[PDB]
């Protein structure tokens, strides 16, 4: 019944910015945290950070200091990732995936991912 | 600090096998709260373990997480024809969470 559902593909051009979604459904949103990671081929997984969806609060990768947004919305359930300043490197699957910390941590259910590709508009 | 997996192992349906964790700092420690998540086929990803042995609810109890020596370690106990896939794993560093580069679990 919990469900991690990513907004849809995304195709940008260089130098903007892109905001991403993740709706959680089938549990307490506020009761965990929200981690981002990055899935590039030959790269494996790369953490981008978490935000506790209890007052929004927010842990990055230092890689990504300037480059990614987290935010939630608490009515909806809802969790962003706005990344800026789009390069090439920036193109890859993201995804978002909930994390318990309440006396120990682990990661359980993850968004089926959504994938960006920054492209130059011929 | 750089985190390092096996790139593949190979195992049989039935046997045990064990994948590891690597910290390029020295020693893995309870601190590194090291979780195992598991990729199959087309983007499909689950959490399997945290904080080194806390499994997830819902995983199979086949899979267990213990420190062996100097790493984190993801046993498999019995592996399952369905078990082959890609395993990352990612250690806690008191800020930062880092991935391992994964491992590709063959199943004959």
């Amino acid at each position: 019944e919990v469900q991690l559902q990513q907004s849809g593909a995304e195709l940008v051009k260089p130098g903007a910015s892109v905001k991403l979604s993740c709706k959680a459904s089938g549990y307490t949103f506020t009761s965990y945290w929200m981690h981002w990671v990055k899935q590039r081929p030959g790269r494996g997984l790369e953490w981008i950070g978490r935000i506790d969806p209890n007052g929004g609060g927010t842990k990055y990768n230092e890689k990504f200091k300037s480059k990614a947004t987290l935010t939630v919305d608490k009515p909806s359930s809802t969790a962003y990732m706005q990344l800026s300043s789009l390069t090439s490197e920036d193109s890859a699957v993201y995804y978002c995936a909930r994390m318990w910390y309440y006396g120990t941590y682990y990661f359980d259910y993850w968004g089926q991912g959504t994938t960006l590709t920054v492209s130059s508009a011929a | 600090a750089v985190v390092t997996q096996e790139s593949a192992l190979t195992t049989s349906p039935g046997e045990t096998v064990t994948l590891t964790c690597r910290s390029s700092t020295g020693a893995v420690t309870t601190s590194n709260y090291a979780n195992w998540v598991q990729e199959k086929p087309d983007h499909l990803f689950t959490g399997l373990i945290g904080g080194t042995n806390n499994r997830a609810p819902g995983v199979p109890a086949r899979f267990s997480g213990s420190l062996i020596g100097n790493k984190a370690a993801l046993t498999i106990t019995g592996a399952q024809t369905e078990d082959e896939a890609i395993y990352f794993c990612a250690l806690w560093y008191s800020n930062h969470l880092v991935f391992g580069g994964g491992t590709k679990l063959t199943v004959l």
